[PDB]
């Protein structure tokens, strides 16, 4: 449970955990899809794909190393996993690919074979992964004409028109030092890694900063992707949430836990202590749903997602759910808040502490990049337990009560009523 | 009644009661399935509802998984609430109500949904076919329930009596203080369980070879090969699996999935080729079989197969570890084949 | 009035030898004057079913009892419409007039009451 | 289907007066309702005709 | 273009156009099925409706059957209306419209119902499995359509082009004056048909042996054996079929059905054991295999197998007739086996 | 479902006045119907009150 981080030339961050069996090293950049443009959208996803290409991947495999990378909105990360002993051979492969081979990975035979893969990849996504496709579109309309609206995997149109020069252009503007953090998780010590790094000098484009832009903003709107040939209806709905490093980051995350997630087929799920289940189970209004409090640097999204085959009662699904959310402003109970506290701790635990160093790396790098440090799991619990009913009520009265929303859906959505109908349910009549 | 553990300064502990009751030991088709689904229902003192409402207020969940050999009752929770989940798991094993209405209202439905999900994924339709033809009645028993042969409430009770005993299970706690764990297991109802016999037979399963099965299916086509491994000859196959599923092998882009299922008395190697049209499936496999018949290895992935076999932190009780740094050559004797999908346009065992 | 409540009072009286000898004989006389047995019905057949508890109960009732309840109810309606009673040898005998649905009704009520209790549990820190 | 079922107006009449499923055992005490409708008509009809001559 | 016939003083004649287009010749799975179902739909000059309304007023009906080898277009009617049904059958072969809407509205549905009915009778699920494993792709082709591989309106048109030719069909009229029949066939559109090739290959199908398949099913259990016969060695198997299905054999009460399918280039012998519970099926078959391995015959049913093979008056064009009065001894070499139903409680090829 | 949907009386109101699916493009010419109901009410109300004083 130690968050160690020191700066010499490069800001090095590590979180050691003795019993681990393995160790992971890599760099995480403070720039992701939210830094691209509508036309070069998909560059970051492309980088990730070449970094994992058959050529580069075969080199580290001989050495007994494994590769992993993830593209997000605010950040990007390249990671190399290894045994606790080869904690040095990872640092060689890292520098070899980001300085020496930052021109060998971009050959006219590799880039074309990779481009052909992300194209079949992103296409496959839009053709079949409906729930994620919808959540991606939710960000698209909620933050339109603003950074957060750009899909992480990029659009098929900005992708097929992307050239090697664009990769370089992006890389030379974001893969800088002042916008980077070298992460090390697994078992290796902070002082073990920091030495192998402060050994090899060379700055490589120092003093350079990435370009700036215009702040992200929420806009009440919707995008309806009707498709009557699909067998279900997938919809996502949300209000403007909380950004990371916000006084209410936790109240919000707790508020989502109150309604939580559900799966109509799993017996135990049907028994949960969520009032909403009394309303939706009578006529079986949906196969599943899940609330969330997504947070980013400039903004966030608080809402839920759901999938259903009861295409003639979608208005009741949406109506009941939004009536429950009304309660957070006027009648949420102590026991509901308490049930949430326990469950939030359990999930926040399983995330920050799993048996996989790669997840730890991403989380560590991402956090240190936005707030210059990581909040310890124990420090979180103290904040979570401190939340009162009054807090939830004040938060909801600001974020949920009579506030614009964003909607997105695909499939048999004829039954999803108009905007103003849904919008009206964000409140209740009173004397 | 082996009680293992392993402490740590983390806040999330995870109790788990492994039991030798999987499909491999199933007396009737899918009975193990039904029982895994019958877990956490009603006990004689606590209802499934109270159990959930309580654990939620504490901060923990339950789950019951079904392997080909095991039936695991896991429980994830906050550290200091250890005894509760020990007695909870204890209660399930010793006194689940088994009410006739719980079968018709919760169990059967949950089970019907399980079979449905699997009936739509062709690779699993294949994996099930491999086991059925290699081990004709041991590990080749149907994993899930489908109603081909009757299974009453009583049959589910009998199988519970056999499987749930002190001599057939093993408590295992991750992120738990062994001192307290052993103390609580003995202080619970675990020790009251009528310790019967252990069905873990050491004699190697009588496997077959050169067998093949073809199943017509509407969806993606899949061709797969199944190879029975030895108790000691499994460490080489493991590197093979990681070799074919890596950047080192040239034909990694020609196969969907490849793995080695490790048991306590041998194992099974599986290779999967999946694609939309039958033509690409027939080619990619006809190439794999040919290139493997002219085997090669040299163990360049000796450090990759060892690294990938370590990322499994839940398996800190795995069999042989250093058997890898030995053999480094692979051939391809007799194996088993299964065609699923566009049958009239798929290879036969012969032309392979 | 719930069946849990009816049972509480009824059992208390049934156990105490003071009331048990005073009441039961009156109750037996009451049941015979009611006359439902002359129509081929068992008391449990008379319980009003239009509520969730009774619907759950009838759903859990085993097949053979269900087909029998059905025959008894239809037979009753037909006799009633003819303004007759069944021939005495067809009347339900006291040994037969068993509370066959009662155990299902009580189980459902407890399940229901528990849920009501759990949905409203307070918490003390 | 039969016209009495498909026509917008006739189906109302069909569901309330023609095909309405009644319990086989109801007795003459269940005949008072119709008698009440009849009374209502007799009151309205005789009343309107007298209203023509009333001040 | 062979035009056979046979007059009589009866009032009901029956024209019939046999064609070598069955499943055995099917280019794509079930295409023969679709075409048999597409017959009598719309032609370019007569609608399916007018055809029916007319024939009804005359007094006759049509029907199109599907064999493993043939596709027969039969027509039952009153004697003196012969030319009409000749031109009717002529019109179908030469110019059926094949409108995209007839496929979706009449053909596919009719076909879907056919597959459904057969998917519920286990003996047929078995018979289909026998053929598929003995003749791996000839007569082992799927008899009915099930959508595993695409089949467009065009694919149905191409197959029609191949199969419907003067060199691949044979007119046959029962209770018809051959003089007039030949006169009308030539006076019709039959002779205008672009006579292609005859797909009737004489080379014996390359059959396999010692093959087995197991299919899980919810219903009655069935165990069946399939035996490939020779072009001349089929006359003995015929008496065997009638022997096992008679009062002479003691084990006739232990088998459900037994028959010999006669083709133009060999044949297939089938034996069926069907019952509710798996135990009785396992026994009855384990007994048949054992008693047949210790073969016997003596041909006592030599006059019964000849009498039963004569009651077939529609088959007055059958192969060998006097081959029966020859061989009189049967053994049991290698064969094929299929388990359908309660699989986990059914015999394997081994223990037979 | 919502109470407005389940109640015997409210569902009538819901299907005719609340959830009734209307073609998105109808113009002000489609507003005359409601205006006709209003007229009918105004005629009945003012008529009954005058009937109280009329001979
Ligand atoms: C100053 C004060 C003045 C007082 C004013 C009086 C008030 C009048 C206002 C209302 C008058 C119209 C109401 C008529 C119906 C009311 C009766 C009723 O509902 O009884 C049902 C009741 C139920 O019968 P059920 O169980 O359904 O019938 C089985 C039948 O045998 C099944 O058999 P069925 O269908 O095959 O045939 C049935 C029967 C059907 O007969 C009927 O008409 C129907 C039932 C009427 C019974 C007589 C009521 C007396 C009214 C005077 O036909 C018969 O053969 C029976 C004949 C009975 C004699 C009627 C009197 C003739 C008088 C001539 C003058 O019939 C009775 O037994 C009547 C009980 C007496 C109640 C009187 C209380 C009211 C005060
Ligand atoms: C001695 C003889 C006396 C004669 C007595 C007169 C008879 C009176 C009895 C009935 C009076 C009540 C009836 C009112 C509705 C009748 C009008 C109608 O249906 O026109 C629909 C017609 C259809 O409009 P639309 O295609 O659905 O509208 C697109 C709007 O711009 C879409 O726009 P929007 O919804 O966003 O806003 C629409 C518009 C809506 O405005 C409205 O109020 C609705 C339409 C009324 C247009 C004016 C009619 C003139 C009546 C006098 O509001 C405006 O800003 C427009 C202002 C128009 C001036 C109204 C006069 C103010 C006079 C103050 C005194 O509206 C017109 O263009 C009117 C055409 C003139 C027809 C006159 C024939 C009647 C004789
Ligand atoms: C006063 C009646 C006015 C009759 C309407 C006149 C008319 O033109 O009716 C045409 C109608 C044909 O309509 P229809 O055949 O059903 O549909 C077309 C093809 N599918 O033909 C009909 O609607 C024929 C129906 C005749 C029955 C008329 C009255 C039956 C009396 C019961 C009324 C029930 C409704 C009560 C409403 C509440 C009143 C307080
Ligand atoms: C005059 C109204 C009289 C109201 C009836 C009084 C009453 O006791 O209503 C009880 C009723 C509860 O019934 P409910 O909850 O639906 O069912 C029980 C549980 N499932 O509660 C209700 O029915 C509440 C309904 C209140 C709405 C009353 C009037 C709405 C006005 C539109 C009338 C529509 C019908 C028009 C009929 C044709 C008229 C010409
Ligand atoms: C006002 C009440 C006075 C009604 C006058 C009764 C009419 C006499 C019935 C003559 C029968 C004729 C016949 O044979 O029909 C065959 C005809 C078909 O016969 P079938 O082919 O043998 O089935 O049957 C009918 O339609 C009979 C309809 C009788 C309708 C009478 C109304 C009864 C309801 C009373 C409630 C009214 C008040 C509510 C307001
Ligand atoms: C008689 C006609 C005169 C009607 C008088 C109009 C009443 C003024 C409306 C004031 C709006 C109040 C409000 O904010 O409601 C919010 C309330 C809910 O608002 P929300 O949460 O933002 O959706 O909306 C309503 O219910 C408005 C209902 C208006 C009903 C007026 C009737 C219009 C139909 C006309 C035809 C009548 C003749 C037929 C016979
Ligand atoms: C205008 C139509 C009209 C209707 C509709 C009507 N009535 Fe009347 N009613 C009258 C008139 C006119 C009188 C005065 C003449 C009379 O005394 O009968 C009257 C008188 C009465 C009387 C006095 C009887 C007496 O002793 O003279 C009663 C009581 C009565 N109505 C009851 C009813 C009932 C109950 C209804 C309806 C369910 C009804 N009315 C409907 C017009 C009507
Ligand atoms: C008793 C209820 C009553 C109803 C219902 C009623 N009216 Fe009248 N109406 C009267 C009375 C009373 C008068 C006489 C007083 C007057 O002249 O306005 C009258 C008079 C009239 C007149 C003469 C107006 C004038 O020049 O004085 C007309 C026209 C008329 N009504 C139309 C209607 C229409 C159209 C309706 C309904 C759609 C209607 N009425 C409904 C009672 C009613
Ligand atoms: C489920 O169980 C049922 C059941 O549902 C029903 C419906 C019935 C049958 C009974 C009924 C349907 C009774 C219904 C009665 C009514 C709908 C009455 C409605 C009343 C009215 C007063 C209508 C209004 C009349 C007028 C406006 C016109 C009268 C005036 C006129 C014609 C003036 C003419 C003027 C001139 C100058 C010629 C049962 O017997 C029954 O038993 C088991
Ligand atoms: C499919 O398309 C539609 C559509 O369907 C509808 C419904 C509307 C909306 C319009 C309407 C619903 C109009 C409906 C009108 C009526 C139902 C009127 C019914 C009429 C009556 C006269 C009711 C009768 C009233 C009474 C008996 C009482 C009055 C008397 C009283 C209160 C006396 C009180 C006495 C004392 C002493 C105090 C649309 O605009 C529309 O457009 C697209």
């Amino acid at each position: 449970a130690e968050v160690t981080q020191l700066s010499n030339g490069i800001v090095v961050a590590t979180e050691h955990n003795p019993s681990a069996h393995t160790a992971s090293v890599g760099v995480v950049f403070g720039s992701g899809a939210a830094n691209e443009n509508p036309y070069n959208n998909g560059v970051s996803n492309l980088w990730k794909n070449i970094f994992l290409s058959k050529e580069n991947s075969a080199v580290a495999a001989k050495e007994g190393l494994a590769l992993s990378s993830n593209i997000s909105r605010d950040f990007q990360s390249y990671i190399v996993s290894s045994l606790p002993g080869s904690t040095d051979k990872s640092l060689d492969f890292l520098n070899q690919s980001f300085i020496q081979q930052k021109a060998n990975l971009l050959s006219s035979s590799n880039f074309e074979a990779t481009k052909k893969s992300v194209l079949k990849q992103v296409q496959d996504f839009e053709d079949n992964d409906h729930p994620n496709r919808v959540l991606e579109h939710l960000h698209s309309t909620a933050f339109q004409n603003t950074p957060l609206s750009l899909p992480t995997r990029g659009t098929l149109e900005s992708l097929e028109n992307l050239v090697v020069a664009d990769l370089e252009s992006f890389a030379n503007n974001h893969f800088l030092n002042s916008n980077a953090v070298v992460v090390g998780t697994g078992n290796i010590k902070h002082e073990d890694l920091v030495n192998s790094i402060e050994s090899k000098n060379l700055s490589l484009q120092t003093g350079t900063k990435p370009v700036l832009k215009k702040k992200a903003a929420f806009l009440g709107s919707e995008v309806r992707l009707r498709d009557d040939t699909l067998p279900k209806a997938w919809i996502s709905l949300a209000v403007e949430g909380e950004p990371v490093n916000s006084p209410n980051y936790f109240v919000a995350k707790l508020a989502a836990q109150i309604f939580g997630s559900y799966n109509a087929f799993e017996p135990a799920s049907r028994l949960q202590g969520i009032k909403l289940l009394d309303n939706i189970q009578e006529y079986q209004l949906c196969d599943n749903f899940n609330h969330f409090s997504l947070s980013y640097k400039d903004s966030g999204l608080w809402g839920f997602s759901t999938a259903t085959r009861n295409v003639t009662m979608i208005d009741d699904l949406i109506h009941f759910t939004l009536k429950q959310w009304n309660r957070l402003t006027i009648s949420v109970t102590d026991t509901e808040v308490e049930r949430a506290k326990s469950l939030l701790k359990l999930q926040l635990g399983q995330l920050y502490e799993s048996g996989n160093p790669v997840n730890d790396a991403n989380l560590l790098g991402a956090e240190v990049l936005i707030k210059g440090s990581k909040l310890s799991l124990g420090e979180a619990f103290k904040k979570i337990d401190a939340i009162t009913v009054k807090d939830v009520k004040a938060w909801a009265g600001k974020r949920l009560w009579d506030q614009d929303i964003a909607i997105a859906g695909t499939g048999q959505i004829e039954g999803l009523l108009d905007y103003m109908r849904i919008r009206s349910d964000m409140s209740m009549m009173r004397w | 009644l082996t009680v293992s553990a392993r402490d740590a300064p983390t806040k999330i502990s995870t109790l788990a009661v492994k039991v030798h009751g999987g499909s491999r030991y199933a007396t009737k088709d899918g009975v193990a399935h039904l029982l895994n689904r019958f877990n956490f229902q009603n006990t004689n003192t606590r209802s499934a509802l109270k159990l959930v409402r309580e654990s939620e207020l504490l901060g923990g969940t339950f789950k019951s998984t079904l392997d080909r050999e095991y039936i695991t009752l896991k429980a994830t929770f906050l550290k200091d609430d250890l005894p509760y989940y020990v007695n909870a798991l204890a209660d399930v094993l010793y006194k689940t109500a088994f009410k006739p209405h719980e079968l018709t209202e919760s169990v059967l439905p949950a089970a019907r949904y399980d079979y449905a999900v699997a009936e739509q994924c062709p690779v699993k339709s294949a994996e099930d076919q491999l086991y059925a033809i290699t081990f004709r009645k041991g590990l080749g028993n149907p994993l899930l329930y489908d109603g081909v042969e009757r299974v009453s409430l009583q049959d589910i009770k009998d199988f519970a009596d056999k499987v749930y005993t002190k001599e057939n299970l093993e408590v295992s706690g991750e992120n738990v203080v062994e001192a307290d764990l052993k103390r609580f297991v003995d202080e619970s109802l675990l020790s009251t369980l009528p310790a019967g016999k252990s069905l873990v037979s050491k004699s190697e399963p009588k496997f077959f070879l050169g067998e093949e099965n073809r199943v017509r299916f509407i969806g993606d086509s899949v061709a797969a090969i199944g190879i029975p491994v030895n108790k000691a000859s499994l460490a080489q196959y493991e590197v093979l699996a990681n070799y074919l599923t890596s950047a080192l092998s040239e034909l990694s882009g020609l196969i969907s999935s490849a793995k080695l299922d490790k048991f306590t008395d041998g194992g099974l190697f599986t290779l999967f080729v999946r694609d939309q049209d039958s033509a690409v499936v027939s080619s990619n496999i006809k190439k794999i079989v040919a290139d493997l018949k002219k085997g090669k290895d040299l163990s360049p992935a000796i450090n990759y197969t060892k690294l990938k076999n370590a990322v499994q932190n839940e398996s800190v009780s795995s069999p042989i570890e250093l058997n890898f740094d030995a053999v480094k050559d692979f051939k391809l004797g007799k194996f088993n084949y299964v065609a699923v999908g566009d049958v009239s346009n798929l290879p036969y065992l012969d032309e392979l | 009035q719930s069946f849990t409540s009816i049972a509480r009072i009824g059992d208390y009286i049934l156990k105490s030898p003071v009331l048990s000898k005073l009441c039961v004989p009156v109750a037996n006389q009451f049941i015979n004057l009611a006359g439902y047995k002359k129509l081929g019905l068992k008391f449990d057949d008379l319980i009003a079913e239009e509520n969730p508890i009774m619907q759950t109960a009838l759903r859990r009732l085993p097949e053979d009892e269900s087909y029998a309840r059905a025959y008894r109810i239809i037979r009753a309606h037909q006799t009633e419409l003819t303004h007759h009673l069944l021939p005495r040898n067809e009347w339900i005998k006291a040994q037969e007039d068993v509370p066959y649905l009662l155990p299902y009704i009580l189980e459902a009520e407890a399940a229901a009451k528990e849920k009501d209790e759990l949905d409203n549990i307070e918490v003390s820190k | 289907m039969a016209f009495r079922k498909s026509n917008v107006y006739l189906s109302l009449v069909n569901s309330y007066i023609i095909d309405s499923p009644q319990p086989s055992s109801i007795n003459y005490w269940w005949n008072m309702g119709s008698l009440l409708g009849l009374c209502l008509v007799i009151q309205i009809v005789t009343g309107i005709f007298m209203a023509m001559h009333y001040s």
